[PDB]
RNA sequence: AAAAGGGAUCAAGACAAGUCAUCAUGGCCUAAAUAUUGUGGGCUAUAGACGUGCCACAUUUUCCUAAACAAAGAGAUGCAAAAAUGUGAAUUUUAGCUAAUCUCAAAAAAUAGGAUAAAAAUAUACAAGGAUUGUAGUCUGAAAUUCGACUGCAUGAAUAAG
RNA sequence: AAUAUUUUUGU
């Protein structure tokens, strides 16, 4: 089906196709299948046509897209514009959170970087 | 199946018999500062003094 | 102070406002750990890295946070030449 | 060392028998029972408690339900299972000032019991701070009397049948 | 599992009560009496103790009309402080009738082992010693525990 | 279960080669190593259900297998008796009545 | 340094930083309820947020001295503060060389 | 205790204490090598029923006069009494203040002594010097 | 939204407006507060 | 032929049969199960602990009855006292006997 | 750069949807190497009411096996295919609850019982024998084989207008 | 009962083995400095490479439910019940015990059930995994920025057993 | 009994 311009295969639980969005956990999910009792293991082939809307203009009114990604972006950039130590950190592609760097920096300087990928 | 509002006033009935501060709802009073026991001269008298030679 | 219930750490600056148009020199520090409250937005700082006293202008983006966060103590460590 | 103390075993004990009094056991009005602990000669910080213990049915004054009203204010202090409020005091320096606190108290809480504004009728027993024990003891059922050995001798007999 | 409060969710993200579902709403009323079934019949429900909560409810209702019935003037009450009972389960326990299962008895295993010996399952000869060894192994004859000592074994 | 074992002598075949030479093992010998052949074969072997019944289920179509010949531990279990077979001689090898008896 | 007595007051073995750390030990004695107090107000939300305030600032000023924190066992015998048995005030060595000795009361080799 | 008439029950051997401590051999690195420690407390419990409160005092106040060398003791006296202690205790201050006649002669100190000072303080801050902070 | 933030953890006192900033943190600043600035 | 271990059934105490083949053991060799009432009390250890320590408390006390039946629980493994106990750790080692890794450089 | 070393990256068809869970959820109710047992009686519409069999075994009836198992009476957990014939013990407390229900019945009275016990003593099993009563006498037998599937939440749920009740469609239709 | 087991101990000498940074000590050096005091920083830096450890890469694993069984040690420089409050760290308030008494305190694996599978490679079926980072909090402490330990939400890297 | 891969250096 489609939700939010997203396709999904019938074969796969709604609660993991919400969970697949930028801001969407089991909190969130959790309650947004309570909201038009969809119990947790149903699945997408299972879900009528006028529900699979709703999801759709469900998660249209929250920040579930790059709406997330820009807030975790922004406060980012915003520790390198004011100078701070944890801005170049991101910056250097270094641990951020004070980790000894004799050694294993191996997925801070993969993925800190002032545009993350999320 | 005790209503709460009914069981403060026998915690309150302890409070008075025994003297000890009635808090319902938990405000911090800094009273945690207050029961600890004092350390210090525990600790000054550590290394021994001066004594005959 | 982490914990938001007790307010946060605050230590005695000498940080007296003057007299429209008059000059004030900036502000030399050691306390690192002094919290950036938004009563002095706009005042000079000179916060003491251990050898040096780097310059900052607070801004609202910068409370918050502590002083010592626009100092660093330590040089980028650089392979080669 | 051994002699020194051998020569106070044989010339300086028996003198302690001229100054003993008999035990004589507690009226009808001894329902406190305190303690005091003593480190002989020594100071510790400990030797200041004073832990006192009576029975609520030894208070002859109050009713069933003063009684009762007695152990809802004692709180964790009383036992359910013993049916004894225990209670220690080593707030001040002197063993004497925990005693005499103590002494008071226990006034308190009989003068409190005896207050008819508000008797706690309504409230039940609460005993969640007592962990109650249970313990087994050996089936009365199993007991060879000459009864059983007549039980048994029957159904052994009954079991050789139905193989026969 | 009928008897405490459904893992299901409301549009409030309430969790529902499993008396709540049509379904379970019917056999609950049949079982409490509400629901008479004109033409007779019966409402049997067996517990389980495989895969099981534990509802206080459940438990202590049992023990009330076991107790009633055995002629006791007192019976087991609700604990005065405790929050984990639930007053729907009360009433639908009211004047259920509790049938208590215990191992079986001597002469019931026998008939059993008998059964699985004839069957080649059992390779033992089935006498009294053999009878009164698997209804001790078993806890006083419980009958899923005689199978694991008598036919789940490694021995045979 | 192999009747044999092989046990080799270091760098006695030639240039540094081993001289595998057949050795009998006892009963306890010959049940471990079997038995840990046919758990080589079920731990490759790829899941088919669920339950507590998949690893019992596995190895007991293994045991089948066996009693009816078409298993693949029986390739095994001829591979090791060849060694034995080939190398039947080297029990009175001139290696190993010649080690250090002529200085 | 004022806080360092103008006479030797120590009977151990005296160091450096063993004379620096029994008069960080002096100066929190006659400070601990004064100290306490600050804490106090700092954490009681009852009071006025101008009084915590004040007392918030008033425990900044204190010296170093005055802080608990700063106090740190050491060895009576050597003068060290790694590896210090609050049991017996010595180092981890100085507690062997003298328990096997005897000079230690009840300690014992344990074999078991 | 038995020439006193108190009943004593024991010795009764109650768990020795074991406290242990694994310390390097060397004073230095080699690490590899250490040994263990211990200090093993040996205790007995005499427990006495059905004596005189009076009489057990001077027990245990025998035993404090030819205590042994090497050997703690630590004593629980348990004692009955009315209710009202509060007057009891302030009735029995004559009592007391006669068999302290001929003990009075113990203390001394001038006149007005200054060097005490607040009463209660002077016990408090002693007390602690003698027990060595606690 | 820095400023809001602190607003609501620590209160108003502390912000700059048209008051414990005006004379706390000054009124404990004194001449020689540290030596060696 | 009942056995209460510590008041409940030996079924409702042990889960695993082979513990409740091995406690009643001595009664099993020789045929007895069916004709002594055993009461058991047991403290400390785990389930193997607590089972294998029945076996040889109702074959001493089963001694006390018949003295005749020794020779038969001595070949039944009901009347050795197992003095196997835990290791204690010792200081270099892991655990009582494995060693940390060994760096030859 | 980095000079390590680093490991350089290098079957069957797959079971259908539902094999897996169908595989550990099948009931065998037969063994043909298992023997005859000879004097194995069969039911009757009026057998397991009788005190006399109390302690028989007797076996469970062609027909009636497929009423059981089209409502899930049976359960993995059951040993039933160690032998050939499905057979049951005709247990006291069979008699005792079978005796009720056929009183029940006749005068349109109902009972209300919960079968209550420890773990597998054997209650599951002992529905099974009062639903046998039940197709052997021409009776309707409403059983919900497994009461978590109502409320763990594994199947649709729907709410009622104008009602607190919620309705499960899907489980209703099964 | 018994074919018992473990711990400690394990020499001299050599390695001019290690330690003049525990202590102690001869010679030789510093004595307004190679001594002493405080604030802040550093010892926590990071291209490459080497050691020990934790954990993971799902089918004998993990996950959910339940009415089993330990030993030893700790609390006068203090271990903290019960209750109430909070999703949680934790908070509020102290009953008792300075202890075979009171408290930390609860064993887990296991046993017995139950859930999930094309459980990663056919992309509309991307598994398990929990690193990295964002954010809101709590605890100790003048003080958590360099540089602490935990908690909630979100983010979701490598990793096919080498 | 007649078997035999290679394997340097050390102020
Ligand atoms: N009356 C009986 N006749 C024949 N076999 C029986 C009988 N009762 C029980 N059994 C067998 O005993 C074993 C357990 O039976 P059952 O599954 O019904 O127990 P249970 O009480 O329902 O368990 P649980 O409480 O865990 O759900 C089964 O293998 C069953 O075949
Ligand atoms: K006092
Ligand atoms: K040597
Ligand atoms: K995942
Ligand atoms: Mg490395
Ligand atoms: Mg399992
Ligand atoms: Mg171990
Ligand atoms: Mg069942
Ligand atoms: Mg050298
Ligand atoms: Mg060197
Ligand atoms: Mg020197
Ligand atoms: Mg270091
Ligand atoms: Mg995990
Ligand atoms: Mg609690
Ligand atoms: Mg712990
Ligand atoms: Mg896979
Ligand atoms: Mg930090
Ligand atoms: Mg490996
Ligand atoms: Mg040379």
């Amino acid at each position: 089906v489609f939700i939010l311009g997203v396709n999904f295969n019938e074969h796969k639980l709604v609660q993991k196709a919400l969970e697949s969005f930028y801001g969407l956990g089991q909190q969130a999910s959790a309650r947004i299948l309570a909201k038009y009792s969809i119990h947790p293991r149903a699945k997408m082939g299972t879900l009528p046509p006028k529900i699979v809307t709703a999801l759709t203009a469900e998660l249209s009114t929250m920040t579930i897209e790059n709406d997330a990604r820009r807030l975790v972006l922004d406060n980012i950039k915003r520790l390198r514009d004011m100078g701070t130590y944890r801005g170049r950190r991101h910056a250097m592609g270094l641990p951020v959170r004070g980790q000894q760097t004799r050694n294993q920096i191996a997925n801070a300087r993969k993925l800190n970087k002032i545009e993350r990928h999320g | 199946s005790v209503p709460r509002a009914r069981l403060l006033q026998l915690v309150k009935a302890r409070c008075e018999l025994f003297s000890t501060t009635f808090n319902p709802e938990g405000i911090r009073t800094g009273n945690k500062i207050l029961r600890q026991r004092l350390k210090g001269p525990a600790l000054a008298t550590y290394y021994p003094r001066k004594n005959v030679g | 102070k982490r914990s938001v219930w007790k307010g946060p750490h605050i230590v005695p600056l000498p940080i007296q406002r003057p007299e429209p148009g008059k000059k004030i020199a900036p502000i030399r520090t050691q306390a690192r750990s002094a919290t950036i409250l938004p009563n002095f937005v706009g005042l000079k700082f000179q916060v003491h890295n251990g050898k040096d006293y780097i310059d900052l202008t607070v801004t609202e983006e910068m409370v918050g946070h502590k002083l010592g966060e626009f100092s660093a103590t330590r040089k980028p460590f650089i392979w080669g030449k | 060392e051994f002699r020194e103390y051998a020569r106070i075993a044989v010339w300086e004990m028996p003198l302690l028998s001229k100054y003993a009094k008999p035990f004589v056991p507690p009226t009808s009005e001894e329902v406190l029972r305190f303690r005091y602990t003593t480190y002989m000669g020594e100071f510790h910080p400990a030797d200041r408690k004073v832990v006192v213990e009576f029975c609520p049915k030894d208070l002859r004054d109050l009713s069933e339900v003063q009684q009762r009203k007695l152990m809802k204010l004692a709180g964790p202090r009383y036992n359910p299972e013993k049916d004894i409020i225990k209670m220690s005091c080593e707030k001040f320096e002197h063993q004497a000032q925990n005693k005499r606190y103590l002494g008071d108290l226990i006034e308190k809480m009989i003068a409190a019991a005896k207050d008819p504004k508000d008797t706690f009728e309504d409230i039940p027993l609460d005993t969640r701070h007592h962990t109650f024990t249970k313990k087994i003891s050996f089936p009365k059922e199993w007991l060879l009397t000459e009864e059983r050995k007549k039980e048994l001798e029957a159904a052994r007999q009954q079991a050789l049948l139905k193989d026969a | 599992h009928i008897m405490k409060v459904s893992d299901y969710r409301n549009p409030a993200f309430e969790l529902i009560h499993s008396h709540d579902l049509a379904l379970v709403k019917l056999f609950t009323d049949c079982l409490s009496g509400a629901t008479v079934m004109p033409n007779g019949g019966a409402v049997l429900g067996a517990t389980t103790r495989g895969n099981s909560p534990r509802s206080a409810s459940m438990e202590l209702a049992i023990a009330q009309r076991e107790a009633e019935k055995a002629g006791e003037k007192e019976v087991p009450q609700r604990d005065p402080y405790s929050k984990k009972y639930d007053d729907r389960v009360e009433a639908v326990m009211k004047s259920v009738e509790i049938l208590r299962l215990k191992g079986v008895s001597k002469t019931e295993a026998r008939g059993l082992l008998e059964y699985w010996a004839a069957s080649g399952m059992l390779k033992k000869r089935v006498d009294e010693s053999m009878v009164s060894e698997k209804w001790t192994l078993s806890g006083n004859g419980v009958v899923g525990e005689m199978e694991r000592a008598s036919l789940l074994t490694m021995k045979a | 279960a192999p009747l044999i074992k092989m046990r080799g002598y270091k760098g006695l075949a030639g240039g540094g080669r081993s001289l595998e030479v057949p050795q009998p093992i006892p009963a306890r010998q010959r049940r471990s190593t079997a038995f840990k052949w046919i758990l080589d074969v079920v731990n490759k072997k790829p899941s088919k259900g669920s339950g507590r019944t998949m690893f019992a289920h596995r190895v007991a179509e293994e045991i089948v297998a066996v009693v009816e010949g078409r298993s693949s531990v029986w390739d095994k279990r001829m591979l090791i008796h060849k060694l034995g077979t080939a190398n039947r001689a080297n029990l009175n090898s001139p290696a190993l009545q010649l080690k250090g008896k002529r200085f | 340094s004022m806080f360092r007595a103008k006479k030797l007051d120590l009977g151990c073995f005296t160091n450096v930083r063993v004379l620096r750390d029994h008069s960080k030990r002096k100066a929190f004695l006659e400070a601990e309820p004064e100290r306490q107090a600050l804490r106090y107000v700092i954490r009681n939300t009852t009071l006025p947020a101008r009084t915590r305030a004040v007392a918030q600032l008033q425990l900044t000023q204190m010296h170093a001295y005055t802080r608990p924190t700063q106090i740190r066992n050491r060895c009576i015998l050597g003068g060290k503060s790694r590896g210090i048995l609050r049991d017996f005030k010595m180092t981890r060595y100085n507690f062997r060389m003298n328990a096997l000795m005897g000079n230690i009361p009840g300690v014992k080799k344990a074999s078991w | 205790a038995y020439y006193l008439g108190l009943p004593a029950f024991g010795p009764v051997p109650l768990p020795r204490m074991i406290e242990r401590w694994t310390v390097p051999k060397s004073h230095f690195i080699f690490k590899k090598s250490q040994e263990n420690f211990e200090r093993v407390t040996l205790r007995r419990l005499i427990q006495i029923k059905d004596g005189h409160p009076e009489t057990v005092q001077l027990w245990l106040a025998f035993l404090q006069k030819h205590a042994y060398y090497g050997i703690g003791m630590k004593a629980n006296v348990w004692e009955f009494s009315k209710l009202g202690v509060s007057k009891a205790m302030d009735e029995s201050k004559s009592e007391v203040e006669k068999l302290l006649e001929t003990r009075w002669e113990h203390l001394s100190h001038v006149s007005d002594m200054k060097g005490v000072g607040n009463f209660e303080d002077f016990l408090a801050k002693e007390r602690l010097r003698i027990s060595g902070g606690r | 939204g820095k400023l809001a933030a602190f607003r609501e953890r620590y209160g108003r006192g502390w912000d700059l407006d048209a008051d414990s900033l005006t004379d706390l943190i000054s009124g404990y600043a004194t001449e020689n507060m540290n030596p060696g600035l | 032929g009942e056995v209460l271990v510590n008041g409940k059934t030996l079924a409702e105490y042990f889960g695993r049969v082979h513990d409740r083949e091995s406690a009643v053991w001595a009664l099993r060799a020789t045929n007895r199960i069916d004709k002594y009432n055993v009461w058991v009390k047991v403290e400390g250890g785990g389930t193997t602990g607590q089972a294998e320590a029945i076996t040889l408390a109702i074959a001493k006390a089963l001694l006390a009855h018949e003295p005749a039946l020794k020779p038969a629980l001595r070949r039944a493994g009901c009347v050795t006292r197992d003095p196997r106990k835990v290791e204690r750790k010792k200081h270099g080692h892991v655990k009582a006997r494995k060693m940390p890794t060994w760096v030859k450089r | 750069q980095k000079l390590r070393f680093k490991k350089t990256k290098k079957s069957g068809k797959p079971p259908l949807p539902g094999e897996r869970k169908a595989y550990r959820k099948k009931i065998v109710l037969s063994n043909n190497n298992a023997l005859p047992v000879p004097g194995l009686e069969t039911l009757r519409p009026n057998d397991l009411a009788k005190q006399d069999n109390v302690g028989s075994v007797k076996a469970l009836p062609e027909d009636v096996v497929d009423a059981l198992r089209a409502m899930e009476a049976f359960k993995p957990t059951q040993c039933w295919g160690i032998f050939r014939q499905p057979s049951v013990l005709i247990r006291q407390e069979t008699v005792d609850l079978t005796k009720k229900m056929k009183a029940a019945g006749a005068d349109g009275k109902t009972i209300r019982m919960v079968i209550e016990g420890n773990r597998v003593t054997g209650k599951s099993l002992l529905l099974l024998q009062a639903m046998t009563h039940a197709f052997m006498n021409d009776w309707v037998v409403l059983h919900i084989p497994e009461a978590q599937e109502l409320t763990t939440a594994v199947t649709e749920y729907a709410p009622i207008e104008n009602s607190p009740l919620w309705t499960q469609p899907t489980y209703t239709l099964k």
